[PDB]
C-alpha cells in the first residue's frame, strides 16, 4: 500500500453508505407512493376517475 | 419640490430672468450639497480652506445652472419653438463649456457636452413625452 | 473524529493527557556538532518521540510512502548545489533556506500534533526559531541578498507567531577550529566546500541571538559537547526544572482546541508559507509550474485524494 | 402635539446630532449613544401613561434593558480599543484604512 | 486617426476614464468614524428636510 | 411656573441634554446627562409613573453611569477636558441655548410651531384625563402583568441577558 | 473561542433573526434586531486581532445607532397611531425615519461606508455571516411594510447603492472588499424592486444568497484573501478556481448562468410599472460590477499566474476542511435559470 | 409641591454649609457584570404587585425562570474564571 | 507557447489600491496575517512609593 | 403580491385544495431537469474532493439525484398550485367586474384603416 497511514476515506464505511442507500430507497418509494394516490385523489376529486 | 416646480412653472422661452434665477437656484442648491459631502468625507484645512472649497463647488454648479437656464429660454423664443429638445442640448455645452473653463482644461469640457448635452436634451424629452423616473407603484 | 468540534464537545480534553514528560526539546548546536546523536540519546532517555533534522525531502518523507521525491518535483533546490557553487544564478541558496524553513515548520506542526494527541514530549533538531541564523549568515558572505531577507522573515512572523516556543534548548557548544577540522573527517565531498567565514558567522549568530531572543520564552540549558557526550548529565537537569518562562505553562484546553485545529490541517500550517512576495529566486512562472504540477499529477497516488487511487489498488472506488 | 412631547423630540434630535457629529474622545459618543435612548425611554413612558395603555407599560422597562446590554457591549469594546492604542481617540480608529 | 485614435478614445477610453475617476474616490475613504458619521448627519438632515421626502 | 411646571422640567431636561451631547469631558458629560436623567424622572413622576420615574434612578442614574464613570476613571486622560479647553464645545452650548430659547419664545407666541411635526405648545396640564384609577395603580398593574401577560417578553429578555453575560466575558478575555 | 459557546452565540443570531420575521409586534421586531447584534460582535471578535477589534467597533457603532433610531420610528408611529402592529406606517416623518434606520442596518446609501471596512477586518468565516445571514432581518421588515414605503426615498437609496457599489469594486484588490462592494450593488437591486413587487425582492435575496455562500466557502477552501493569493490557487487546486470562475460569471449576470434571473425579473417588473429609465440605468451600471468581476476571473484561472517554490509542499497534502453544502450551492447558483417560473412558489 | 420643597431646602442647607465652612480589565470586568447583574433586578423589582395577579401559576414559574437564569448567568461567570479578578 | 503573465503583470494586480494615485501613494498592503504588529505595550506598571518603591499591574505586584 | 388572500394559513407548503390539480408526472421535463441538476452536484462534489468524478462513489451521487428529484416534485406542486390560483381568482374577478372589461365590438379588416406607409 502506498500510503503510510490509512486515510479517513480509504475504506468502505459500510454503516454510512448503507444509510445512504437506505435514504434513497425510502425516498423513491415515498415518491412513487405519493404520486399514486395524489393522482388517484385528483381523479375522484373532480370526478374524472 | 419648490425649486423644481418654480423652474417648471415658468413657461418655456418666457421670463428668462425668472428662468435664470430659477435655474441658478437649483444649481446652487446642488452645489451646496456636494460641497458639504466633500468637506465631510474629505476634511479640509482650516475653515477658510473649507469655505474656499465650498465656494468653488457652489460657484461652478451655480454658473452651470444659471447660463443653462439662460441658453435654454433664449433658444426657445429666439427660434420660436418651445418644444424643441435641442433647446436644452445647446445648453449642454453651455453648461459643459462652463465646466471646461472652471477647471481650465477643455478635455473635460469636450466630454462635458456629449453627456450633459444629451442629458439636458434627455430631460426635455421627459417633460414633453411624460416620462416618469421615480414611478409610483401601479401594478 | 479529530479535535473537530464534536470531539471537544464530548469532553475530550488535552490537559488530561499531558504529563511531566511533555516538553519541546530543541537540541541544536553547530554544523555537524554531534547534536544529531544527542537528539536520539535525550529522546530514548525520557521516552520522547524523536524527529530527525528537517531537510529538503522531509515533507516527501511524510506523505504517501514517506519516501524522498524528485528534487525537481519536490523542492527544486539542492543543498549540495549550494555546497558546490556558493553564489550561483539559479537561486539555489535562498530557495534552499526558504524550503528548509517550511520543512522545519511542517516538522514543528507534526511534533505538536503528536504531543497534543499523546501528551508525550518531543525533541527536535534545529527548530524553526533557529533557522534565521543560517539565512542571515548566508547573507553575511553574500549567498543571498538584502531583498532575500525580507521574504524570509515576513514568512517567519506570519507563521511562527501562533506556534508556541519550545521548553528545552540544548546548545551543543563546539568551537570553530574543531568543526573546521572535523568536516574533513566526515568525507562527504559536498560538505568539504564549507568556508570558515560561513561557519564563523553561524556560531556567533547562535550564541548572541538564538539563545537570548527566546531565553525569555524558555530557559537556556547550555551544554558543551563534552556535556553532550555525557548524556547522563543533561538528562538530570532537564527534569530539574519547570520552564515557567514563555506562554506554554499558561495555556488551557481553550487554546489547545485552536492549536490542534491548525496542526491537524496540514495545509493550514504552511498556507502562509507561500506568501505572494515575488522574489526572483523562488518565483516560478506558469509554464514551469504547470508542467511540474502536471508531472506531479500522474505520479502514483498523487493523482487523486489519498485513499481514492485505483492505480495503487484502492478498491471500492465506486462505493467509497 | 403638546409642548412636552416637542421638548423630548428635539432632545433626541440634538442627541442624534451629538452622536453623529463626532469628537476625538469615543467615551462622549457612548454617553450620547445611550443618552439618546433615555429620551426614547422618557417619551415612551409619556404616551403610555397619557393614553392609559396599561399593558404597554411593558415597553419602558424592556426598552432600557436591552439598551443596557448595548451599553454593556459598548464600553466592553471600548476597553479593547484602550488596551490597543492607549486612548479611545477615534482618529486613530482607522487601522482598517486599507 | 479615426479608427484607433479617436474611435477608441470617444466611447471606450472616455467611459473607462470617467469610470476611473469616479472609482478613485469612491474606493478611497479615510476610515475615520468622525467623517463617516458626519456624512450620516447630512444624509439624514437632507433626506427629511430638503428632498421633501416627508411630504 | 406652577401651571407649566413640567415645561420647566422638560426644558431643563434638554439643556443638560445639549450640554453633554456637546462632547465635553466624559466626567463632565456624565454630569450633563445625570441631571438630565434626574429631571426627566420628574417629568414622568409628574405624570404619574411613580415606579418608572423611581426605577430610572436605580438602573440608569444610579446604575448605567456609575460603571460609566468607572470607565472614564481608567481612561484618565493626562489632559482632562474642561469646557474652556476648546471653543467648539462652547459653540455648541451657546447654540443649544439659542434655538431652544428661540422656538419656546415662538411657542409663547401664537402657538403654531410646525418644525417637522405640528405642535401646539399649550400648557402641558391639558392632556390628562378625568378618569379615576380606583384602588389599583395603573402603572403598577401594568408592570406587574409581566409575569402573567408578558410570557414571550420575559423569555427573550431573560435569554438575551444570559447571552449578554457570556458575550461580555467572551469578548473581554481576549482569546 | 470555545466551540460550545461559539455554537450558541451563532445559534442565537439565527434565533434573533428568526424572531424578526415571526413577530407581529413592533417591539419584538427590535427585540430580535438587537439580540442579533448582541451575539454578532463576538463572532467578529473571534480572531482577536487589532483589525478584528477595529471592525467590531465600526459595526457596533453603526448597528446600535440604527436600532435606537428604529425605536423612534416606532415611537412616533405609536405617538400618532397607538398601534404596535407591523403594518402600514401612519406617519410620513416616522416612515422616512424608519427607512434610514433600516437602510443603515443594510448599508446601501452612504450608510454603506462600514460595509467594506468591517468586512475586511473580520475573518472570512465571519464575513460569510455578515453579508449573508445578517441581511434577511432588515429585508424582512421592509417586505412587510413595502406597500407604505416612500417610492422616491427607497429608489434613491437603491441607485446610490449600485452606483457606489459598482464603482467601489473597481479599485479594491482585497477579495473581501470587492466581495463587499458587489454585495452592496446586489442590495441596491433587491431594494429597488422592493416597493413594486416583494416576491422579486425575496427571489433576489434567495438567489443572491446562493453565490455569496458559494463564493465565500470557495475562498475559505482557497484560504485566499488578496488577488495575488488567489492567483497562486490555480497551481495547487486548478479545479477549485475553475468552479470559482463559473460562479463568478453567474454573479455577473450573463445568461444562461443563473444570477441573471434576478436582474431579468427586476427589469420586467419595473417595466410593468411604467418605470423604464430606472431599469436601464440599473442594468447599464451592472456592467461596472462585471468589470472587477472579470478582472478576478482574469487572474484566477483564465491566465495562469506565477507560482512559488513552496507551493510544491501543498500538493502533497489534501484538504481537511469539510465545506459542507458547497457542491449543491455551486450547482444551484449557476444553472437554475431554466427553473425560473418557480417564482410562484415564493408568492 | 412638598417633594421639591423638601429637595429644595436640603440642597440649600447643604449649599450654605459648604460655602460657610470654606469662606470662614478585571476592575472593568466586575463593573459590567454588575450592570448585567442589575437590569434583571429591575425585571424582578415589580413582584409584590405581580403576586396579586389572578394567574399565580404563570407568575410563579416565570419569576422562578429569571432567578434560575440569574443563577445560571452567575454560575457561568464563576466557573469560567469570570468573577475571579484576573491577577 | 502562448503568452503567460510574468511578475510585472502580477504587480499590476498587487498594490494596496489597484489604481494608485497621490492620495493613496502611501497606502500600504494589509499584513498577510491580518494582524497589525502590536504597538508599544500599554501596561500600567505604576510604581507606588509605599519608603518602599513597588510596582503593580493594576492589581498585582 | 397572494400573501394575504382569504384562507391562507401560513407556513403551509401545500394547502389541501391544491391537491385538486393534476399532479406532475414523474417524466415531467421540468422534473427531469431537477434530476439533472442533482447529478451535476454529484460530479462537483467528487471534483471538489479530488475524486474520480465519473464513478467516485455511486452512493453520494444517488442521494444527490434523489434529493433534488424529491424537492423538485414538491416545489412543482406548489408551482402548479399558485399559477392555478393566480388564474382562478382572476376569472372570479373578471365575472365580478363586467363593466371594467367591456367587449369591444369586432369589425373585420375590411373597415379598419391602417394608412399604409410606402417603403423607398
Ligand atoms: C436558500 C437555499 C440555500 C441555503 C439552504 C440552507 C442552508 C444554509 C447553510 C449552508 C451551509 C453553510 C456553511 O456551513 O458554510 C460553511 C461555513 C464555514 O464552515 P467551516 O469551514 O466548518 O467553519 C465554520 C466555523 O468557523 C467552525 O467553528 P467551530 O470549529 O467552532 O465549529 C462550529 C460549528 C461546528 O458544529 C458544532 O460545533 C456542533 C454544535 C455543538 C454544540 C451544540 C450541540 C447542539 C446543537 C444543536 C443544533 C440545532 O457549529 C456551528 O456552526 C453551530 C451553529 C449551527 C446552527 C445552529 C442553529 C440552531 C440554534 O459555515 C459557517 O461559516 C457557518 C455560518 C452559520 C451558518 C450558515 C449561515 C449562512 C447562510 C444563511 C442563510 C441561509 C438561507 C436562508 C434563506
Ligand atoms: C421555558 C420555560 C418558560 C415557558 C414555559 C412555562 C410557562 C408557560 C407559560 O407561561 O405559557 C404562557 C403562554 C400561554 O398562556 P397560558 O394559557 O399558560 O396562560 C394565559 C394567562 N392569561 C389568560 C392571563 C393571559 O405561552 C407562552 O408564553 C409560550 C411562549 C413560548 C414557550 C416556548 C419557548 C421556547
Ligand atoms: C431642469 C432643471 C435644472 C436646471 C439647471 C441645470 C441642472 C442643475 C445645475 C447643474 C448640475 C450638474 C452639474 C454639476 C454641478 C456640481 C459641480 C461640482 O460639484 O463641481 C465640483 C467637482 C468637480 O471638480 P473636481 O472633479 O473636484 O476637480 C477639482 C478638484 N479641486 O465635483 C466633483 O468632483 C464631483 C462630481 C460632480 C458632483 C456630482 C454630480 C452632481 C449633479 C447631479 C445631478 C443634479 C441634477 C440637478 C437637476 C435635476 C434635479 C433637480
Ligand atoms: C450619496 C452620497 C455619496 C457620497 C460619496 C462620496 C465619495 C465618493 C466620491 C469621492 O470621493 O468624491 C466625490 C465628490 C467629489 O470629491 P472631490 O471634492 O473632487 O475630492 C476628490 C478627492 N478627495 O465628493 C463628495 O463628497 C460628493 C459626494 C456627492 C456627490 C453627488
Ligand atoms: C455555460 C457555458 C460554460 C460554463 C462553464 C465553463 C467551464 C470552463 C471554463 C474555463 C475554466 C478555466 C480554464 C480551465 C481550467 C481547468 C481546471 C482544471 O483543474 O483543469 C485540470 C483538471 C485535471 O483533471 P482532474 O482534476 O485530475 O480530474 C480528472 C477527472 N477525474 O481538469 C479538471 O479538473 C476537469 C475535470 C472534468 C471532469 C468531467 C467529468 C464528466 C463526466 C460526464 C459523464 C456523462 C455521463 C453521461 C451518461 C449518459 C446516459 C445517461
Ligand atoms: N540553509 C540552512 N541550512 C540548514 C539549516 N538547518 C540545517 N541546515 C543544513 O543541514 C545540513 C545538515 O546539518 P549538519 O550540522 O551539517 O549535519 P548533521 O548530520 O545534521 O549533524 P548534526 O548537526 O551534528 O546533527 C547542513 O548542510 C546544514 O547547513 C537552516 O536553517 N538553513
Amino acid at each position: 500500500k502506498f500510503y503510510i497511514r490509512e486515510p479517513p476515506h480509504g475504506s468502505p464505511d459500510w454503516l454510512k453508505v448503507g444509510l445512504t442507500l437506505g435514504t434513497s430507497v425510502f425516498l423513491w418509494i415515498y415518491l412513487i407512493k405519493q404520486h399514486k394516490e395524489d393522482v388517484l385523489e385528483y381523479k375522484r376529486r373532480n370526478g374524472l376517475e | 419640490k419648490t425649486l423644481l416646480h418654480k423652474y417648471s412653472d415658468i413657461p418655456e422661452g418666457t421670463e428668462c430672468h425668472r428662468k435664470a434665477y430659477a435655474s441658478t437656484s437649483i444649481g446652487g442648491a446642488t452645489g451646496l450639497i456636494v460641497s458639504a459631502y466633500s468637506i465631510a468625507l474629505k476634511p479640509p484645512a482650516s475653515f477658510l480652506e473649507g469655505v474656499a472649497r465650498t465656494g468653488r463647488y457652489t460657484f461652478t454648479s451655480a454658473a452651470i445652472g444659471a447660463i443653462f437656464g439662460l441658453t435654454s429660454c433664449i433658444s426657445a423664443q429666439v427660434r420660436e419653438k418651445p418644444d424643441d429638445p435641442l433647446n436644452y442640448f445647446i445648453g449642454g455645452c453651455a453648461g459643459g463649456l462652463t465646466l471646461g473653463a472652471r477647471t481650465r482644461s477643455y478635455g473635460i469640457g469636450a466630454a462635458a457636452c456629449a453627456y450633459m448635452g444629451l442629458t439636458a436634451a434627455l430631460v426635455k424629452m421627459g417633460q414633453l413625452e411624460g416620462w416618469q423616473v421615480f414611478a409610483e407603484p401601479k401594478v | 473524529l479529530q479535535y473537530g468540534p464534536l470531539a471537544f464537545v464530548l469532553g475530550e480534553r488535552t490537559t488530561r493527557k499531558l504529563t511531566e514528560t511533555s516538553k519541546v526539546i530543541t537540541v541544536d548546536g553547530n554544523i555537524c556538532s554531534g547534536k544529531g546523536r544527542l537528539a536520539r540519546e535525550i529522546a530514548e532517555k525520557l521516552g520522547l518521540r524523536h524527529f530527525p533534522e528537517a531537510g529538503i525531502h522531509y515533507a516527501d518523507s511524510t506523505t504517501g510512502d514517506g519516501k524522498p521525491l524528485d528534487v525537481q518535483l519536490s523542492g527544486n533546490c539542492s543543498l549540495e548545489k549550494f555546497y558546490d557553487d556558493p553564489k550561483s544564478n539559479d537561486g539555489n541558496s535562498y530557495r534552499l533556506q526558504s524550503w528548509l524553513y517550511a520543512s522545519r515548520l511542517l516538522q514543528y506542526a507534526d511534533a505538536l500534533e503528536h504531543l497534543l494527541s499523546t501528551g508525550q514530549g518531543v525533541v527536535l533538531e534545529r527548530s524553526i526559531y533557529s533557522d534565521f541564523v543560517f539565512l542571515e549568515a548566508m547573507y553575511r558572505q553574500g549567498f543571498i541578498r538584502k531583498q532575500c531577507v525580507e521574504h524570509y522573515n515576513e514568512v517567519k512572523k506570519v507563521t511562527a507567531c501562533e506556534y508556541l516556543p519550545p521548553h528545552v534548548v540544548v546548545y551543543v557548544d563546539v568551537p570553530v577550529p574543531e568543526i573546521q577540522s572535523r568536516i574533513q573527517k566526515k568525507g562527504n565531498p559536498h560538505e568539504m566546500k564549507i568556508t570558515a567565514a560561513y561557519l564563523q558567522d553561524i556560531e556567533n549568530a547562535y550564541k548572541k541571538t538564538f539563545l537570548p531572543e527566546m531565553s525569555e520564552k524558555c530557559e537556556v540549558l547550555q551544554y558543551s559537547a563534552r556535556e553532550a557526550e555525557d548524556a547522563e548529565k543533561v538528562v538530570e537537569d532537564i527534569e530539574y526544572l519547570k520552564c515557567d518562562k514563555g506562554p506554554w505553562p499558561d495555556q488551557d484546553d481553550r487554546t489547545f482546541h485552536r492549536l490542534r485545529m491548525l496542526v491537524q490541517n496540514k495545509l493550514e500550517v504552511l498556507n502562509y508559507t507561500t506568501i505572494p512576495v515575488y522574489l526572483p529566486e523562488i518565483t516560478i512562472g506558469a509554464h514551469q509550474s504547470d508542467r511540474v504540477f502536471q508531472k506531479f499529477t500522474e505520479l502514483p497516488g498523487r493523482k487523486y485524494s489519498p485513499g481514492y487511487n485505483e492505480d495503487v489498488g484502492d478498491k471500492w472506488i465506486w462505493l467509497k | 402635539m403638546p409642548l412636552v412631547y416637542m421638548n423630548i423630540i428635539m432632545a433626541f434630535a440634538i442627541a442624534l446630532a451629538g452622536l453623529l457629529m463626532y469628537r476625538s474622545h469615543l467615551m462622549s459618543s457612548l454617553l450620547c449613544l445611550e443618552g439618546m435612548m433615555l429620551s426614547l425611554f422618557i417619551m415612551s413612558t409619556l404616551i403610555i401613561l397619557n393614553t392609559h395603555f396599561t399593558l404597554a407599560n411593558m415597553m419602558p422597562i424592556i426598552l432600557l434593558v436591552f439598551a443596557a446590554c448595548e451599553a454593556a457591549l459598548g464600553l466592553s469594546l471600548l476597553v479593547m480599543v484602550s488596551n490597543t492604542y492607549g486612548t479611545d481617540y477615534v482618529q486613530n480608529l482607522n487601522l482598517l484604512q486599507c | 486617426l479615426l479608427d484607433l485614435i479617436w474611435l477608441e478614445t470617444i466611447l471606450p477610453k472616455t467611459t473607462s476614464f470617467i469610470q476611473m475617476k469616479m472609482s478613485i474616490m469612491v474606493s478611497n475613504q479615510k476610515g475615520l468614524i468622525k467623517l463617516y458619521f458626519l456624512s450620516f448627519l447630512i444624509t439624514i438632515m437632507i433626506s427629511m428636510t430638503l428632498f421633501n421626502y416627508h411630504e | 411656573m406652577t401651571m407649566y411646571i413640567a415645561f420647566i422640567l422638560s426644558t431643563i431636561f434638554v439643556i443638560g441634554f445639549v450640554g453633554f451631547s456637546s462632547k465635553p469631558s466624559p466626567i463632565y458629560g456624565g454630569l450633563g446627562l445625570i441631571v438630565s436623567g434626574g429631571v426627566g424622572c420628574g417629568i414622568v413622576l409628574n405624570f404619574g409613573g411613580s415606579f418608572l420615574g423611581l426605577m430610572v434612578f436605580l438602573i440608569y442614574l444610579g446604575g448605567m453611569l456609575v460603571v460609566f464613570g468607572y470607565t472614564t476613571a481608567m481612561a484618565t486622560e493626562m489632559y482632562p477636558e474642561v469646557w474652556v479647553s476648546n471653543k467648539t464645545v462652547f459653540g455648541a452650548f451657546v447654540s443649544g441655548l439659542m434655538m431652544e430659547f428661540c422656538m419656546v419664545y415662538y411657542a409663547l407666541k401664537e402657538e403654531e410651531v410646525e418644525i417637522i411635526f405640528k405642535f401646539n405648545g399649550l400648557g402641558d396640564w391639558v392632556i390628562y384625563d378625568t378618569g379615576d384609577s380606583g384602588f389599583f395603580s395603573e402603572e403598577a398593574m401594568g408592570i406587574a402583568a409581566l409575569y402573567s401577560y408578558g410570557t414571550w417578553l420575559v423569555i427573550v429578555t431573560g435569554w438575551s441577558l444570559l447571552i449578554g453575560v457570556v458575550v461580555i466575558m467572551e469578548i473581554t478575555r481576549g482569546n | 473561542m470555545n466551540p460550545i459557546i461559539y455554537t450558541t452565540l451563532i445559534m442565537t443570531v439565527m434565533s434573533g433573526t428568526m424572531l424578526v420575521m415571526i413577530s407581529s409586534h413592533w417591539l419584538l421586531i427590535w427585540i430580535g434586531f438587537e439580540m442579533n447584534l448582541l451575539a454578532m460582535i463576538p463572532v467578529l471578535m473571534k480572531n482577536f486581532n487589532p483589525r478584528a477589534t477595529e471592525a467590531a467597533t465600526k459595526y457596533f457603532l453603526t448597528q446600535a445607532t440604527a436600532s435606537m433610531m428604529l425605536m423612534m420610528a416606532i415611537i412616533i408611529n405609536l405617538l400618532y397611531s397607538g398601534q404596535w402592529t407591523i403594518t402600514k406606517m401612519f406617519n410620513p416623518v416616522a416612515m422616512t425615519m424608519m427607512t434610514m434606520a433600516l437602510a443603515m442596518k443594510l448599508g446601501l446609501s452612504p450608510f454603506h461606508f462600514w460595509v467594506p471596512e468591517v468586512t475586511q477586518g473580520i475573518s472570512l468565516q465571519a464575513g460569510l455571516l455578515l453579508l449573508t445571514w445578517q441581511k434577511l432581518a432588515p429585508l424582512s421588515v421592509l417586505c412587510q411594510i413595502s406597500q407604505s414605503i416612500n417610492p422616491n426615498l427607497m429608489l434613491t437609496m437603491a441607485m446610490l447603492s449600485i452606483l457606489i457599489g459598482g464603482w467601489g469594486g473597481l479599485n479594491q484588490t482585497q477579495l473581501r472588499k470587492i466581495m463587499a462592494y458587489s454585495s452592496i450593488a446586489h442590495m441596491g437591486w433587491m431594494t429597488a424592486v422592493l416597493p413594486y413587487n416583494t416576491t422579486m425582492t425575496i427571489l433576489n435575496l434567495l438567489i443572491y444568497i446562493t453565490m455569496t455562500l458559494a463564493m465565500f466557502m470557495l475562498l475559505i477552501h482557497s484560504s485566499a484573501t488578496t488577488t495575488l493569493s488567489l492567483s497562486h490557487t490555480w497551481n495547487k487546486m486548478p479545479v477549485i478556481t475553475s468552479l470559482m470562475m463559473v460562479t463568478l460569471l453567474s454573479m455577473g449576470g450573463l445568461p444562461p448562468l443563473s444570477g441573471f434571473m434576478p436582474k431579468w425579473m427586476i427589469i420586467q417588473e419595473m417595466t410593468k410599472n411604467e418605470s423604464i429609465i430606472m431599469p436601464t440605468l440599473m442594468a447599464m451600471t451592472a456592467l461596472l460590477n462585471l468589470y472587477f468581476y472579470m478582472r478576478l476571473a482574469y487572474s484566477s484561472s483564465l491566465t495562469m499566474f506565477p507560482s512559488t517554490n513552496n507551493m510544491k509542499m501543498k500538493w502533497q497534502f489534501e484538504h481537511t476542511k469539510q465545506m459542507k453544502l458547497l457542491p449543491t450551492m455551486i450547482v444551484l447558483s449557476t444553472l437554475v435559470l431554466p427553473m425560473t417560473p418557480a417564482l410562484s412558489s415564493l408568492n | 409641591m412638598n417633594i421639591m420643597l423638601t429637595l429644595l431646602t436640603n440642597v440649600t442647607l447643604a449649599s450654605l454649609l459648604v460655602l460657610i465652612a470654606f469662606w470662614l480589565m478585571k476592575f472593568f470586568l466586575v463593573a459590567i457584570t454588575f450592570l448585567l447583574f442589575d437590569l434583571e433586578i429591575a425585571l424582578l423589582l415589580p413582584l409584590p404587585w405581580a403576586s396579586q395577579t389572578n394567574n399565580l401559576k404563570t407568575m410563579l414559574t416565570m419569576a422562578l425562570f429569571l432567578l434560575i437564569l440569574l443563577a445560571a448567568s452567575l454560575a457561568y461567570e464563576w466557573t469560567q474564571k469570570g468573577l475571579e479578578w484576573a491577577e | 507557447r502562448q503568452w503567460q503573465p510574468d511578475v510585472e503583470w502580477a504587480e499590476q494586480f498587487g498594490g494596496a489600491v489597484m489604481y494608485p494615485t497621490k492620495e493613496t501613494a502611501h497606502w500600504k498592503p494589509p499584513p498577510w496575517n491580518d494582524v497589525d504588529p502590536p504597538k508599544d505595550t500599554l501596561v500600567s506598571n505604576l510604581t507606588l512609593n509605599f519608603r518602599l518603591v513597588m510596582e503593580l499591574s493594576g492589581e498585582m505586584v | 403580491m397572494m400573501s394575504g388572500r382569504p384562507g391562507r394559513v401560513p407556513l403551509q407548503f401545500l394547502p389541501n385544495e391544491a391537491r385538486s390539480l393534476p399532479p406532475p408526472k414523474l417524466t415531467d421535463p421540468r422534473l427531469v431537469y431537477m434530476g439533472f441538476l442533482g447529478y451535476c452536484s454529484g460530479l462537483i462534489d467528487n471534483a471538489i474532493r479530488r475524486r474520480p468524478v465519473v464513478s467516485a462513489g455511486l452512493h453520494r451521487q444517488l442521494l444527490y439525484v434523489t434529493s433534488f428529484v424529491f424537492f423538485g416534485y414538491y416545489l412543482l406542486k406548489r408551482q402548479d398550485y399558485m399559477y392555478a390560483l393566480r388564474d382562478h381568482d382572476m376569472f372570479a374577478y373578471v365575472k365580478s367586474h363586467p363593466e371594467d372589461f367591456p367587449e369591444k365590438d369586432k369589425k373585420t379588416y375590411g373597415e379598419i384603416l391602417e394608412e399604409f406607409h410606402p417603403v423607398r
